[PDB]
Parts: C-alpha cells; structure tokens; sequence
C-alpha cells in the first residue's frame, strides 16, 4: 500500500500541476459570465411559465366565467366532462409550465 | 535512497496541494458548480426544448376541449410562441456574448 | 595584442577557431596596433561589451524568451495487481492527458492562424485576379468574411 | 530575490542610485559632506570609469543576464507559466474514485472548451488577448493587410 500509493500522489500532483494553472487563466475571465448567459435564458423561460400559470389561472378564471354558464343544466352536462377534459387539459399545459421554471 | 528521495520528492508534491488551494478553492468550487449544473442543464435544456413536441402530440389527445371552450387554444398557442422565440435566436446573440468571453 | 583585439571584439568563443590561423591570415591590424594609446582608450570603454559575443547578448535576450514563451522542442511522453493495473493504466493515461495538452501548446496558438489563412488564402485566389476597379466593394467582404471566421474560431 | 517578487527589485531600484554613490562614498561618509572625496573622483576619465565601471560594465553583460532571469524569477512567482497552456482493498477502491476523478479532470480539461485552448493558448487572456479585442477581429489581420495592398492591385 505504501508503494502503490504516493505514486498515487505522483498522478494526483501531475493531475494538479497543470490543472490549477491552466484552468485559472481560462475560466476566471469567463467564469462569472459562463453561468449568467444560461441564467438569462433560464429566467426568460421561468417568467414565461409564471405567466403560463397565469394563463392557466386564466383558464381557471374563465372557469369562474363558466360558473354563470355552469348553472344552466344543458351546457353543464357538457361542462362537467369538459371540466374533466379541462382537468386533463391542464397537465400537458402544466408540464409545459412546471419544468420551464426549472 | 532514490526511492526514498522519490518519497522525499513526494513530500514536495504533497505541498503544492498546499500551494494551489488559495486559487484551487476558487477553481475547485465555482467552475465545478457552474459546469455541473449546465451539464445537468444540458440534458435538462434538451428536455426543456423537447416536451413541447409531445405536448403538441398530447394537445391532439386533448384537442376536443379548446373548440368547446370560449377560448382555450389561444392561451397555449401564444405561450409556445414565446417559447419558440426562446429557441428562435438559438444562442445567436449568446454567441456574441460568448464572443466577448472568447475574445 | 590590439591587432587581434578588433578581431576579438566580434566574439571570443568563436575566435579561437580562426584565432590560431588569424595572425598569419592578417598583417594590416598590426599597424593600428602600434598606436596603442589612441586605440586602447576607445577599446577600453568598449572591451567590457566586446568580450561578450554579439550572439551571446542575443542569448541573454532569448533567456527572457525561454521563460513562459519557449519555442524550442517540447517532450511528450492479484487484487493489488488490479490496483497495479489501474495505477499502470491511469498513470500512462494521466501522463498522456498532461502530455497531450503539452503536445499541443507548441502548435496550439497557431491553429487559429492555420485555419484562418486556409480560409483566407482560398478567397484570395480569385480576388487576386480582378480587384482593381472595386475595392470598396471588396473591403465590405473582408468585414463579414471574418465574421464567419470568428464564428468558426469561437466554435 | 526569487522567493519574493517584491523583494528582488528593491535592491535593484536603489542600485542605479547606489552604484554611483558607491563611487561617491569611497573616502567620504557622505559625498557632499566630506571634502576628502572630491579629489578622489575625476571629472573626466575617472579611475572608476577606468577599472570599476568596466568591471561593472563587464558585470552588466552578466548582470542584465541574471536580471533577465530575475525578472523571470519575479514574474514566475506572481504568475506561473509552464509550457503555455481489508484497507488495502479500500486503497484499490480509493484509486477507483481517483481513477474516476482524473476522467472528470480529463473531461475538466476540455469541459470549458476544447476548441479555444487547443487552437489558442491565449485568445482573450491578458497577453495580446486585449489586443485582438482592441482590433476588429484578431491581431493576425495585420498579417492579412500587407498582402491586401497586393490584393487591391
């Protein structure tokens, strides 16, 4: 174990001697901007999904507008399965809105 | 004693671990946390841009509702367009931002 | 003495090669050798620098070039058996990993110069034929031609 | 000297003043204060210019050589540049994460970029990197203009 390692250290030192010097000059001028240029792309998808809940909430809001229609039995029987459809209609629209924040 | 000298030559290499850390802690953490999320984002962005298409396929499965509702098709349509606008430029401006980092 | 001094001022290490045959080779420097006081004064101020070879002062200049900008040649080289095999294969790969990055640095920087001219010379082939009447049209092309090139260099 | 970058030039910074007042100190505690000194030095063709300065001038040819390394000795420390860009089984296991670690390092060698460092040691890093930024596209273009004069004709 004594001879097998500390040749371990020979590798890890060679693994460091160039790694520290090469990376430092490369990433540091670009490290801060490296994350940001995705972060700006991350937030724009995030804010779109936030309105997309709002649009989904608008679909909940129009359901509040469906409520004056919901009292009428004729369209209510249509509405209840459509609300069941609307319930299902959310998921594929929500699964759009869920990961877009992420 | 050369092997022992090589061992002594190892307790010279075991201290540039103790020379580089003042920059390595800057190297070991921030580039790693930055790269790992983007690599995780790489598969995640590949999943972000994709599920639109299965949802386009899934929207066909639930295509019945929007015509029945007063307005449901417009809401999904416009949000996709903003999403489409996200991949519309397709990092072309980001390249220019990447250009400033590259040169 | 001073006759060989003006022959000695150019260099000292390379001098002995001709320095043996030189006093037989030349006779005219002995004439201004005889005028020691006049020649000695100008030589005495200059002889500290003339003892150093003109190539040798460049050798000290390239000592700065050697550090961090060296263009000279670069060198690029049972359970405990499995750890031995692992250590055996990893160290060669890790050596290769640290040697491949050093195998390149000699020609690393030039690559963007290499592919750019390969793009650059290719366009130059036909523009060299007829470019006298329209240069202001041509100077527009070189602006956005490199835009493609910088995209390749950034990619 | 080599150990500390700030330590090396401070003897040198005073040296150009020192070397002449080393000639001004001989046979006098201070050059202005002591009357004994002013005869020792000569206004023209002084003895110091005869032997001491030529010995120093002989040294300068080697001093500028060691200073050239001394500037490198100072430069290396502030910025390092080299070639441009059961337990025994556990130790075998520990090598596996170590083997896993270099592949991350091998990947970490190009994860930021494999096109830029491999094709350019220094593109935007301080040395000449701002120069290509200062110019429109890259400092090579000046090597591309002199034959543009032949191109337009």
């Amino acid at each position: 174990k004594t001879w097998l390692c500390k040749r371990c250290e020979t590798m890890n030192a060679k693994l460091r001697v160039l790694e520290n010097v090469l990376l430092l000059e490369t990433y540091t001028p670009d490290s801060i901007s490296a994350l940001h240029n995705i972060r700006n792309y991350l937030v724009e998808a995030t804010e779109e999904a936030s309105a997309a809940y709002n649009k989904a909430v608008t679909r909940l809001r129009e359901y509040q507008g469906v409520d004056p229609h919901f009292d009428t039995i004729a369209r209510q029987y249509h509405d209840i399965v459509k609300k069941l459809e609307n319930m299902q209609w959310t998921i594929h629209q929500v699964e759009m809105d869920l990961k877009s924040h992420d | 004693t050369n092997l022992e000298v090589m061992a002594v030559k190892e307790e010279q290499y075991i201290q540039q671990y103790k020379k580089y850390e003042m920059l390595l802690n800057r190297v070991g953490y921030t580039p790693k946390i930055s790269h790992r999320e983007l690599v995780e984002m790489a598969e995640h962005r590949k999943e972000l841009d994709k599920m639109t298409k299965p949802v386009l396929d899934t929207l066909r499965s639930y295509q019945d509702l929007p015509p029945d509702k007063a307005l449901a098709a417009l809401a999904i349509e416009d949000k996709k367009r903003q999403f489409t606008a996200a991949e519309k430029y397709l990092e072309e401006v980001l390249q220019s931002a990447l250009e400033t980092n590259d040169e | 003495m001073s006759s060989a001094r003006l022959c000695s001022l150019v260099a000292e290490l390379g001098y002995e090669g001709a320095g043996k045959l030189d006093p037989d080779s030349f006779e005219w420097p002995f004439q201004y050798d005889d005028a020691r006081p006049i020649l000695d004064w100008i030589c005495s101020s200059l002889r500290p620098s003339n003892v150093l070879s003109l190539a040798e002062l460049s050798l000290y200049e390239q000592f700065q070039r050697d550090g961090k900008l060296l263009e000279g040649d670069d060198q690029a080289y049972w359970p405990l058996m499995k750890e031995l095999d692992e250590m055996g294969k990893i160290n060669s790969k890790l050596s290769t990993a640290v040697e491949e990055v050093t195998l390149e640095h000699r020609n690393k920087r030039e690559i963007v110069k290499h592919h750019a001219k390969d793009v650059e010379l290719q366009r130059r082939v036909f523009v060299d034929f007829f470019c006298n009447p329209e240069r202001l049209r041509n100077q527009v092309r070189e602006l956005n031609a490199l835009v493609r090139a910088r995209q390749a260099s950034s990619s | 000297m080599q150990s500390l970058s700030s330590s090396a030039p401070t003897p040198e910074a005073i040296l150009e003043w020192l070397q002449k007042e080393m000639g001004y100190r001989q046979l006098g505690p201070y050059n202005g204060s002591s009357k004994s000194h002013v005869p020792s030095i000569d206004a023209i063709r002084k003895i110091c210019r005869g032997n001491m300065i030529p010995i120093w001038n002989f040294l300068i040819n080697r001093v500028k050589s060691e200073k050239t390394v001394e500037r490198i000795r100072r430069n290396i420390t502030v910025h390092g540049g080299s070639s441009n860009a059961l337990p025994e089984l556990r130790t075998a296991v520990q090598n596996a994460q170590a083997s896993s670690e270099h592949c991350k390092y091998v990947r970490g060698l190009l994860d930021e970029w494999w096109e830029q460092p491999a094709s350019t040691v220094v593109d935007w890093v301080t040395v000449d990197g701002q120069s290509v930024a200062a110019w429109q596209n890259h400092v090579k273009q000046l090597l591309a203009f002199y034959d543009k004069e032949s191109l337009r004709t």
